[PDB]
C-alpha cells in the first residue's frame, strides 16, 4: 500500500482542494488528515490525487 | 422525600409563569408554531378562547394541551394573597393566583415553581403518580 | 393565487449601502430576504492559501485567516463562476477560482506594511476592494522578513463561512411606531423614536392597531465592498427564488414518485 | 496582535482604518471624532478601533530568525 | 336553540381591585332585567369596554342556530351560519363550578356559575331559575355586543 | 475535533433526499414535509404563504435540532384539497412574489440611479 | 360536635336524605333497621379510630404520609364518571360501608 504517508490532494467532492498526508489506506478508502483543518477525514480513493 | 427530584427550571420556569398569565393571547400562526413542538399533540387545534373580533388562544389552552391525561391538581401561585381564599373571590381569582388543573386542563392560575417544580403534590408529581414515567417524561419535554 | 404584490421604494443608494422600503409583503418574506442578504448571497473570497515563505511575526494560519476576510470585487464575475465542488477540474481552474499571489520582502530599514495592494490577481476584475481609501493591512514586516504565498479565491456564500458574507450591516425594521405592540415598552416615553417614526414629539407610541399585521419593512443594506448593495439585494432575491425553485423541482419528483 | 480585518459583530472592514485612525489621533482629534471621520457609526465597529492594542509593533522589535 | 342565558348588562365597575393585567380588565356588571350579577375578564385590547357601557350578554351552548353541538375543535372554514355573526365579542369556555346557597334541607335560590374562557374567568350569579342550563364541565360560548 | 464541516449546512450528502412526504394518520388530510439541508429561511416563508391559503387548516415548521439541518413542515388542509397541492401552490406564490419583487426592485434601482 | 356533624350519617331527616340519595335508597335507609345499625357501627368505628389518632398524633397535626391520595382519587372518579354534585346519588350507604 503505497498511499500511506504521501501528501494527497482531494480532487472530487465537497473537500475539493484540501491537502493532507494519508494515515491509513484501503483499496477504496483512505484516512487523510487534512492540512487545512484539524481533522482526519475518511475519503473515497477515487477523489484523491497524490502529489 | 416523596417528591420529584427534577422539575421545570430556569428559562422554562420564568417563561411558563409569563406564559400562563391571564392576558397572554396567541394568534393563529403562533399557536401552530407552538403546536409543532408538542410531541403528544393529537393534531386537533383547540377552539380559541376568544373567537371574535379575532381568534386568539390563551397560554392556558396551550398548556392544557401540554398537561397529560386528566390530571386533577390544585396549587397556588407564589403571589397568592393570604386573605383571598377567605374572600368573596375564592373561585374567581382577581390575580390569577390560584392554579386549578381539572381534567388535565389548566382552568386558571399562573404556574411557577410551586406548581411545576420539585415540590410534593406539584403538577409534575401528580402527573408521575397518575400517568407513569413515560407520560411524565413527555410532559417535561413538552413543557420545555 | 394568494401571492403578495410587494412594492419597493429606494430612499438612499450610495456606493456603500442601499436604503429601501418594501410594502405589502409578509414578515416572513421580509425576514427571509434579510437572512439571504447575510447568508445566501455568493461572493468570491480566498479559501486556499499556500504559504511558500512566512518570516513575519504572525503565524501561517493567522495570515491565511486574515487573507480570507479581505473582500474581493465579486460583481459580474461570481454569477458566471462555478462552485469548486461542482467544477470538473482537478484542482482549480479559471471557471471556479481566481488565483492571487503575494510576494513581499522588507529590505528597507523601516517597517513594511503588507497591505491588500500587494495581493496580485490573475483575473483583472476580482481584485481587493480597497485596491480598486486605504488598503487592508495583512501583516507588518521587519527588515529581512518576507511573506510569499499563493492564494485561490473560490465562490461561496455566507452560510458556510462569514468571509463570504457580502454585507456589513443589514438594518431591518418594521412598524417603527409600535402600532402592533410586537414589543411592549414598560415606559414608552423612555424610548427614542426611530428614523422612520411618524409621531410628533408629544406621542410615544402609535395607537394600537388590532387589525394590523407587519406590512411595511425598512432595510438598510450596507455592503462590505464585494458587491454593490443593489447587487446584494438582486442576488438575494434571485437566490431565494432559486432555492424555492429547486425545492419545488424536488417536491414535484417526490409527488410524482409516490 | 494586529488590527482585525472585519468587525467581529457586523463584518465591516476595519483593517484599513487603523493607520488612518492613528493619523487622526496624531492630528489632535478626539477618539470619538476620529471614529466619526472614519465612518464607524455602529458601536460594534467603534470598539474594534477604540479597544485595539497594536501588539505587532512590539513583536517587530525583535530581530527575525533568518 | 341552545341559548343557555340571555340578558342585558351595564358595566358598574372596571377593575375594583386595580388593573392586574395589561390586556385583560375585569368588569363588574349588573343586569337590568333579571337582576343578575356579572364578573367578567375581557380582553380589552381587542375589545375595549368603558365604565357605564351597556352590552347584551348571551351564553350559548353552541354557535349554530340549529342547536347542533360542536366538538370544541377550531374550524375556521365552517360556512354554516353562526350565532357569532351578530356579536362583536365571542369567547369559548368551560363552566367549572356551580356554587349555590343550598343547605342540607332547602334547595338553592341563588346560583353562581363560574366559567373559564381559556383562563379569562366569568362568574354569573343570580336567581336559580336563570342558571338551569349551566352544568359543570359543559362548554359554553359567551357572546356579547355593545348596545347603543 | 468533532467539528462538522461548514458545508453540511446546505449540501446533501450522497443518498440524502431533499424532501420527503409522510402522510401522518393522526388527523385527516395532513402531511409532514421533511426537508433536508434547509433552515428557517425557507421554513418560515413556506409556513406563512401556507397560512395565507384559506384551504389550509394547519401550517407550521420546526427545526428538530439546530445542530442538524432539517426542516419538518406540517400542513393540514380541508378535505377538498391536499397538503401536497398546498405546498406546491405556496411555493409558486412565493416564486411569483419574489419575481415581482425583483422586477420592481430593478425598476426602482434604475429610477434612482438616473434620478 | 364538628366530628359528629361531619361524619355521622343522619338517617332521621328524610327530606335532607332525599337531596343526597335517590328515592329507592332513602326509602331503604328510613325503613331497614339493619342499615341503620350498620351505619351507627360505622360511626362508632370512626370514633375509636379518632381516639387512636388522638393517641398517635398528640400535637393535633393532621398532615400524614400515606400511599393512596384518596381525595385526588375521589376527584378523579368525579371527573371520569361526570358526577354531578347537584343531583341525588344512586350510591347506597351500605354499599360504601
Ligand atoms: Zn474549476
Ligand atoms: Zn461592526
Amino acid at each position: 500500500n503505497e498511499l500511506i504517508g504521501q501528501t494527497v490532494r482531494i480532487s472530487q467532492g465537497p473537500y475539493k482542494g484540501y491537502i493532507g498526508v494519508v494515515k491509513d489506506a484501503t483499496e477504496s478508502t483512505a484516512r487523510v488528515e487534512l492540512h487545512s483543518t484539524c481533522q482526519t477525514i475518511s475519503v473515497d480513493r477515487q477523489r484523491l490525487t497524490t502529489v | 422525600s416523596n417528591r420529584p427530584v427534577m422539575g421545570i427550571v430556569q428559562d422554562t420556569l420564568t417563561a411558563v409563569r409569563k406564559f400562563t398569565k391571564r392576558d397572554v393571547f396567541l394568534e393563529r400562526g403562533e399557536v401552530m408554531n407552538l403546536l409543532m413542538f408538542l410531541s403528544t399533540w393529537d393534531g386537533k387545534v383547540p377552539q380559541p378562547a376568544i373567537l371574535k373580533p379575532r381568534p386568539l388562544w390563551t397560554g392556558k389552552q396551550i398548556f392544557s394541551l401540554i398537561i397529560p391525561g386528566h390530571i386533577n391538581c390544585i396549587r397556588t401561585h407564589s403571589t397568592h394573597p393570604d386573605d383571598e381564599d377567605s374572600g368573596p373571590y375564592k373561585h374567581i381569582s382577581p390575580g390569577d393566583t390560584k392554579v386549578v388543573v381539572e381534567n388535565g386542563e389548566l382552568i386558571m392560575g399562573i404556574l411557577c415553581k410551586k406548581s411545576l417544580g420539585t415540590s410534593a403534590g406539584s403538577l409534575v408529581h401528580i402527573s408521575y403518580l397518575e400517568m407513569g414515567h413515560d407520560i411524565t417524561r413527555l410532559f417535561y419535554s413538552n413543557i420545555q | 393565487p394568494y401571492a403578495n404584490q410587494p412594492t419597493v421604494r429606494i430612499t438612499e443608494l450610495t456606493d456603500e449601502n442601499v436604503k429601501f422600503i418594501i410594502e405589502n409583503t409578509d414578515l416572513a418574506v421580509a425576514n427571509s430576504i434579510r437572512r439571504v442578504f447575510i447568508a445566501e448571497v455568493p461572493i468570491i473570497a480566498i479559501d486556499w492559501v499556500q504559504i511558500d515563505a512566512n518570516s513575519s511575526v504572525l503565524h501561517d494560519e493567522f495570515i491565511a485567516h486574515r487573507l480570507g476576510l479581505i473582500p474581493l470585487t465579486s460583481d459580474d464575475i461570481v454569477d458566471k463562476l462555478q462552485y469548486s465542488r461542482d467544477c470538473t477540474c482537478e484542482e482549480f481552474c479559471p471557471e471556479c477560482s481566481v488565483e492571487f499571489t503575494l510576494d513581499v520582502r522588507c529590505n528597507e530599514d523601516q517597517t513594511r506594511h503588507v497591505t491588500s495592494r500587494d495581493l496580485i490577481s490573475n483575473s483583472p476584475r476580482v481584485i481587493p476592494v480597497t485596491s480598486r481609501q486605504d488598503d487592508i493591512l495583512i501583516v507588518k514586516l521587519r527588515k529581512g522578513q518576507e511573506l510569499r504565498l499563493r492564494a485561490y479565491a473560490k465562490k461561496g456564500f455566507g452560510k458556510e463561512h462569514a468571509k463570504w458574507n457580502p454585507t456589513a450591516g443589514v438594518a431591518f425594521e418594521y412598524d417603527p411606531d409600535n402600532a402592533l405592540r410586537h414589543t411592549v415598552y414598560p415606559k414608552p416615553e423612555e424610548w427614542p423614536k426611530s428614523e422612520y417614526s411618524e409621531l410628533d414629539e408629544d406621542e410615544s407610541q402609535a395607537p394600537y392597531d388590532p387589525n394590523g399585521k407587519p406590512e411595511r419593512f425598512y432595510y438598510n443594506v450596507e455592503s462590505c465592498g464585494s458587491l454593490r448593495p443593489e447587487t446584494i439585494v438582486l442576488s438575494a432575491l434571485s437566490g431565494l427564488k432559486k432555492k424555492l425553485s429547486d425545492l419545488q423541482t424536488q417536491l414535484s419528483h417526490e409527488i410524482q414518485s409516490d | 496582535m494586529i488590527i482585525p480585518v472585519r468587525c467581529f459583530t457586523c463584518g465591516k472592514i476595519v483593517g484599513n482604518k487603523w493607520e488612518a485612525y492613528l493619523g487622526l489621533l496624531q492630528a489632535e482629534y478626539t477618539e470619538g471624532d476620529a471614529l466619526d471621520a472614519l465612518g464607524l457609526k455602529r458601536y460594534c465597529c467603534r470598539r474594534m478601533l477604540l479597544a485595539h492594542v497594536d501588539l505587532i509593533e512590539k513583536l517587530l522589535n525583535y530581530a527575525p530568525l533568518e | 336553540a341552545g341559548i343557555l342565558f340571555e340578558d342585558i348588562f351595564d358595566v358598574k365597575d372596571i377593575d375594583p381591585e386595580g388593573k392586574k393585567f395589561d390586556r385583560v380588565s375585569r368588569l363588574h356588571c349588573e343586569s337590568e332585567s333579571f337582576k343578575m350579577d356579572l364578573i367578567l375578564d375581557v380582553n380589552i385590547q381587542i375589545y375595549p369596554v368603558d365604565l357605564g357601557d351597556k352590552f347584551r350578554l348571551v351564553i350559548a351552548s353552541t354557535l349554530y342556530e340549529d342547536g347542533t353541538l360542536d366538538d370544541g375543535e377550531y374550524n375556521p372554514t365552517d360556512d354554516r351560519p353562526s350565532r357569532a355573526d351578530q356579536f362583536e365579542y365571542v369567547m369559548y369556555g368551560k363552566v367549572y363550578r356551580i356554587e349555590g346557597d343550598e343547605t342540607s334541607t332547602e334547595a338553592a335560590t341563588r346560583l353562581s356559575a363560574y366559567v373559564s374562557y381559556g383562563g379569562l374567568l366569568m362568574r354569573l350569579q343570580g336567581d336559580a331559575n336563570n342558571l338551569h342550563g349551566f352544568e359543570v364541565d359543559s362548554r359554553v360560548y359567551l357572546l356579547m355586543k355593545k348596545l347603543a | 475535533m468533532n467539528a462538522p464541516p461548514a458545508f453540511e449546512s446546505f449540501l446533501l450528502f450522497e443518498g440524502e433526499k431533499k424532501i420527503t412526504i409522510n402522510k401522518d394518520t393522526k388527523v385527516p388530510n395532513a402531511c409532514l414535509f421533511t426537508i433536508n439541508k434547509e433552515d428557517h429561511t425557507l421554513g418560515n416563508i413556506i409556513k406563512s404563504q401556507l397560512l395565507k391559503d384559506p384551504q389550509v387548516l394547519f401550517a407550521g415548521y420546526k427545526v428538530p435540532h439546530p445542530l442538524e439541518h432539517k426542516i419538518i413542515i406540517r400542513v393540514q388542509t380541508t378535505p377538498d384539497y391536499s397538503p401536497q397541492e398546498a405546498f406546491t401552490n405556496a411555493i409558486t406564490d412565493l416564486i411569483s412574489e419574489l419575481s415581482l419583487l425583483e422586477e420592481r426592485f430593478r425598476v426602482a434601482i434604475k429610477d434612482k440611479q438616473e434620478g | 360536635k364538628a366530628f359528629e356533624k361531619k361524619f355521622r350519617f343522619d338517617y332521621t331527616n328524610e327530606r335532607a336524605l332525599r337531596r343526597t340519595l335517590q328515592e329507592d335508597l332513602v326509602k331503604d335507609v328510613l325503613s331497614n333497621a339493619h342499615i341503620q345499625n350498620e351505619l351507627e357501627r360505622e360511626f362508632e368505628r370512626m370514633r375509636e379510630d379518632r381516639e387512636v389518632l388522638r393517641v398517635i398524633f398528640p400535637t393535633g397535626d393532621s398532615k400524614v404520609v400515606l400511599p393512596c391520595n384518596l381525595l385526588r382519587m375521589i376527584w378523579n372518579a368525579q371527573k371520569i364518571f361526570h358526577i354531578n354534585p347537584r343531583l341525588p346519588s344512586d350510591l347506597h350507604p351500605i354499599k360504601v360501608v
